[PDB]
């Protein structure tokens, strides 16, 4: 845990690891991430609440989320060094009590707007 | 040392204790009268000196010093980007060895390094004052320097170039071997090292070890801004008019990019405090905007946007940095748009037209050079270096000085219905690293129009089948942009059946206005929810509490969700169940409606409160300092 | 960045180093190098100046303070800087019976100075004897100092210079001694009127006092054609009730804020000023509610483009 990052602008930890996971529907996903995204400017609509979007990456491509994505990290991988860190992703993951709380990079959309 | 000149262009006797040469000079030069005295030849001698000293900038004394005006001016087409020009130049026929210098220069510019050390190679042959000899001997090592880590780092670096061969390579490598460039001074003739001793430093591993050291000036808090800004254009003019390749280095660059932020740093520090003792000072022009697009990189400029106020900064010579803009746009069209594409070239050349693209927000552009800016932006910049995302960024950033016009609007228009094409292929898939996509750019075109339909996209969307999914999932995110018949049109491809099928439609724009039946459904899964109870809830809590929804059948599932309890009902909430970190996930809009609730306020007032004293946290003091919640 | 929440590790090395510092501004100023002193008294300067976050024991304590008070040049280190560092000397130690006594005869040499007609104290930042005198009485109440007493007793009418200086060290004097010159010195002039209401003399402005504000008001307005904003934080206060204050508005900025919050222009307010008001002048800037969105706005600037934490500290605590 020493390329762990926290970032507190959305409580989030980045940390270069890979999830796999099973959703409410059985289907088994390997070495997947998340990447979040904090847009405070972002054009919203009129459903929009989120601060953030947050896109997930399966084998190097995202996916498209047309189902609940209620699902539970079965074991979790640090790239660099190979150790399981597993339990650490759910003792943070209990900790944080935000959505996805580890994240493979967060993308601050702020200081890039016009309006920053 | 018997004076020093400083930058603005004033003599002081320094170190000579015999006659003031400089002094009967300068009186020499104001007065014509005793210049008559002179011979003949010393006559023309002191036209010359003169002419030096008027083109090097040095007008008088510090004690006659009056009106001293200290405006930049680089005579150089390697530094005002004139690639077209410099084409030209090498293309024509040399008539002088000092033309094959500059040629070699503009060969480096252009990377065409192995014309450039071949052309160097030749003018060393063609050159034993012997100052050109000197200085080509100088830029070969150096251009010998660069090729040696282009060829590192494309080895290393996303497709295999061998933009030199491999016989090159092995050429080069023993026709510098055991080459020293400290014995290269030593080794001229003793006139050259007696009269051409100034030219050393360019042999020397390191050169601007003392400039960088005096930047500490500039981070004082207790004039230097104006002394660091002339010695780097000091430098900038003699390494450029010069036609150095030292100047293209990392050591060059990062001695700009401190220098610059440091000033700019330095101008903030002195506004704020001035506002602090006052109560309510660097003016940028087009050299300052090409030594920052040349020089920073992108996360350099941001570190510049976040610790400082450029907004705050003036821009001045705003048609001249348009004129650059525009180059910047032609040379990226001419590199992209044909093939063109020189690779060592581009390497350098790319990063220095995102950050001029980058810094243009700053930069008020008339409409056709925004138009030819956005075009070559979103149509001819590669996507290894711009991705849809980071082209989106790019492009909303021009917004700010120039509101959306027409032909921009166009454009953008222009562009979507080619990602709509692209995605004919069922293959085909948007990539972004921001999380932006061609969905943005609608929504950009909608902010800035509010009525403007796209007539191409309506009619692909006309000519939509069943087959081509992709197609329709795209132009559904673009939904506003179409027409009415169009939005019917593409509204029969999905259903809204199950409570999935609405989440999705939400998401992607597919329907913005609740109706009944979505809210029977969404009342369906909470009472399912809330008989297994022994992520939409949050959801359905925050639509309620917004107005998006008014079924007010909703309170009978109070008592599950802390947050859904939260936003359904602001009054009759535990406020020892609320969690601060839910106000870091919300956006303006939702912010501010908690804010101007008149209920939950102060409860959300008090932790935000608790926050900023406990954790001195910066988003928690902003968001309580910003919509007051 | 808060410095007194910063720990300090190794306090007695930095405390013998503290006092090495203090034995060397003792000796040069006692054979002095003046070479060596430009280059040193920045150091023992910053080493007094940044001692504030060091504890100190009782004798090291009194060996820097009595170097600071007594053999550090007046040059570099005037009397209200001297009174700033000393009092920044007692954020970790509160004053004990010695520096108590050390600072005691700091002012005593100060009045045998002011037995001169001529002496005067030079102050940049405004802070004189009579700030080391309500530093002493701050940490121990009844505190009589035995000497000024002494010389009290002994004034006459010639020795003006040491009446008034005396006057603004009333408190650590005996009754006998304040007895003594209250007889032989009162109140009839505005600075007179501000020692009296500093020491404890005055509690209520008596209409005397404020006709003297009136009169200190005409002479300002016929010149004009700093005790301003001490006037107009007296006013707003409702402790000066006299109600002519408005014809005066135009001299300076705060008078004009204190006085007319709603007429007052925000465009010349000064954010520095907030960092000079007290608790209870904050707590009523706050509750004034004419001039609260307004200054809610300037903290809030400051807050964002300032990093003084003191504007942050006081739109938390106060809401001004």
């Amino acid at each position: 845990t020493h390329d762990l990052v926290y970032h507190s602008k959305i409580n989030t930890f980045v940390w270069d690891v890979e999830f796999d996971i099973v959703l409410s529907d059985s289907k088994e996903l390997n070495k997947c991430y998340f990447v979040k995204c904090f847009n405070p400017y972002r054009i919203n609509g009129k459903c929009d609440f989120a601060v953030s979007s947050i896109d997930i990456f399966s084998e190097g491509k995202r996916l498209l989320i047309e189902n609940e994505f209620n699902f539970k990290i079965t074991k979790a991988v640090h790239v660099a060094t190979s150790k399981d860190v597993t339990e650490i992703v759910l003792h943070l993951s209990e900790r944080i009590s935000s959505p996805f709380p580890i994240v493979k990079e967060v993308v601050y959309l702020d200081w890039s707007h016009p309006q920053f | 040392y018997d004076y020093h000149f400083e930058v603005n262009g004033t003599v002081v006797r320094h170190k000579n204790k015999g006659f003031g040469y400089m002094e009967r000079f300068f009186e020499l030069k104001e007065s014509c009268d005793e210049r008559s005295k002179l011979s003949k030849k010393q006559y023309e001698r002191f036209n010359a000196l003169f002419n030096f000293f008027e083109k090097n900038g040095v007008i008088c004394m510090a004690k006659d010093a009056g009106t001293l005006n200290t405006s930049i001016e680089i005579n150089s087409l390697a530094y005002h980007g004139k690639y077209d020009v410099m084409k030209k130049f090498i293309e024509e026929q040399s008539v002088s060895i000092e033309d094959d210098y500059k040629k070699a220069f503009f060969l480096a510019c252009l990377g065409r390094w192995e014309e450039s050390y071949d052309l160097y190679s030749n003018i060393i042959l063609n050159s034993i004052n012997g100052c050109v000899y000197y200085l080509s001997q100088i830029n070969r090592y150096r251009i010998y320097q660069s090729i040696t880590q282009a060829v590192t780092q494309f080895n290393g670096l996303g497709r295999h170039y061998k933009p030199f061969t491999d016989e090159f390579l092995a050429r080069i490598e023993r026709e510098m071997t055991n080459f020293n460039i400290d014995d290269l001074f030593n080794g001229m003739p003793f006139e050259f090292q007696k009269k051409y001793k100034i030219l050393e430093f360019l042999s020397d591993n390191q050169f601007l070890y003392d400039d960088t050291v005096k930047l500490f000036e500039l981070t004082n808090k207790v004039s230097s801004d104006i002394v660091v800004l002339l010695r780097l254009y000091d430098n900038l003019r003699f390494l450029y008019e010069n036609c150095l390749w030292s100047v293209s280095f990392h050591e060059f660059h990062q001695y700009i990019r401190n220098s610059m932020s440091l000033l700019i740093e330095k101008a903030e520090y002195e506004r704020t405090r001035d506002i602090d003792e006052l109560g309510f000072g660097f003016f940028m022009e087009y050299y300052d905007f090409v030594n920052i697009s040349r020089h920073f990189k992108i996360d350099d400029i941001k570190n510049l946007e976040r610790s400082c106020s450029i907004d705050k900064i003036r821009f001045g010579e705003q048609e001249k940095i348009e004129e650059y803009l525009v180059g910047i746009a032609e040379e990226i069209t001419k590199q992209f748009s044909a093939n063109g594409m020189n690779v060592v070239f581009y390497t350098q050349f790319i990063s220095e037209a995102k950050a001029a693209l980058y810094f243009a927000k700053y930069v008020k552009l008339s409409e056709e050079g925004l138009g030819k800016i956005v075009k070559a932006l979103l149509f001819y910049f590669p996507e290894r270096d711009l991705d849809i995302g980071k082209r989106y960024v790019w492009l909303e950033r021009l917004t700010k000085c120039n509101e959306l016009p027409k032909s921009i609007i166009s454009i953008i228009d222009d562009f979507l219905v080619l990602q709509a094409e692209k995605h004919i292929d069922q293959n085909y898939s948007e990539v972004s690293s921001n999380g932006l996509y061609s969905r943005d750019y609608g929504a950009l075109i909608k902010h800035f129009e509010k009525n403007f339909i796209s007539k191409r996209l309506s009619e692909i969307t006309l000519c939509l089948t069943q087959d081509k999914q992709k197609q329709i999932d795209f132009l559904f995110k673009l939904l506003p942009l179409l027409s009415t018949n169009a939005k019917s049109h593409l509204l029969s491809f999905k259903s809204v059946e199950n409570i999935n099928d609405l989440m999705n439609g939400i998401r992607i724009g597919l329907i913005d206005e609740f109706t009944p039946e979505h809210e029977e459904l969404i009342i369906e899964y909470l009472e399912t929810r809330k008989v297994n109870y022994i992520d939409y809830m949050s959801t359905f809590g925050i639509w309620y509490f917004l107005e998006e929804i008014n079924n007010s059948k909703m309170e009978e599932f109070i008592g599950m969700d802390d947050q859904y309890d939260f936003f359904v009902d602001p009054e009759n909430f535990d406020y020892k169940k609320f969690i601060p970190s839910w106000l870091k996930n919300y956006n303006d809009k939702l912010l501010g409606k908690i804010a101007g609730n008149k209920h939950m306020k102060h409860h959300v007032i008090e932790v935000l409160k608790e926050r900023v004293k406990n954790s001195n946290d910066k988003r928690y003091l902003e968001i309580l300092m910003n919509y007051f919640i």
